[PDB]
């Protein structure tokens, strides 16, 4: 169906009413979201159908119709924008300077903004508008708040 | 069955609400893609 570039809500009619389970990016005919949003299941776009193409539980990412296309990376010092698409609420840009998740395999950027679980898949942007990662996978700090990693795939 | 609805364009917006901190956290990632705090 609709393949126009942009940010999309991932909805389900399985639970009560229509519930937003997450968000995704449409770019170059490929839909990009987090694995925990869809669990790898097929998606619907009006009458059309989107089938999974690539996915990985550890990275927590999945692409639909083609290989992962997003390859921009955070520069390590600049402010980014979370284009948060919350349930029942209008899409909204929130500017922030990300922190750092230090791991045994290297350092990943991290946005410290708290949003409902249905906001998972919302894209993180650089000053050029390029998608540098997706919001939705991270940790719960001592405060009770959520700090998400800047999760980026690999472009083949 | 899950479906998608357009939510808008992907553009950087000048004069956006600047909030959030930049913490440095020690974390581990498991085989199930779940992050955890290491202390
Ligand atoms: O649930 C969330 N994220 C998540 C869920 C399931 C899985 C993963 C990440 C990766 N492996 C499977 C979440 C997402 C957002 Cl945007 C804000 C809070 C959140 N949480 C609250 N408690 C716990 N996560």
């Amino acid at each position: 169906g609709e393949t126009t570039d942009g940010v999309y809500r991932v909805m389900t009619r399985r639970l009560l009413g229509s519930t937003q389970v997450g968000v995704g990016v449409m770019q170059e005919g490929v839909f990009h979201t987090m694995w925990h949003v869809t669990k790898g299941a097929a998606l619907r776009s009006g009458e059309g159908r989107l089938d999974p193409y690539w996915g990985d539980v550890k990275q927590d990412l999945v692409s639909y119709c083609g290989p992962w296309k997003l390859d921009a990376a955070w520069d390590g010092l600049s402010e980014v924008q979370l284009l948060a698409v919350p349930p029942g609420e209008r899409a909204k840009n929130i500017q922030t300077l990300p922190g750092i998740f230090k791991t045994k395999d290297g350092d990943i950027g991290a946005v410290a903004l708290d949003y409902p679980a249905g906001t998972s898949g919302s894209p993180i942007l650089d000053k050029c508008g390029r998608v540098i990662g997706l919001y939705g996978n991270g940790v719960v700090i001592k405060n009770g708040s959520y700090v998400s990693a800047i999760t980026q795939g690999k472009r083949e | 069955d899950m479906y998608i609805e357009r939510a808008g364009d992907i553009t950087w917006e000048k004069d956006a609400e600047v909030t959030g901190n930049s913490p440095r956290l020690d974390v581990a990632l498991d085989e199930s893609g779940d992050f955890s705090l290491v202390e």
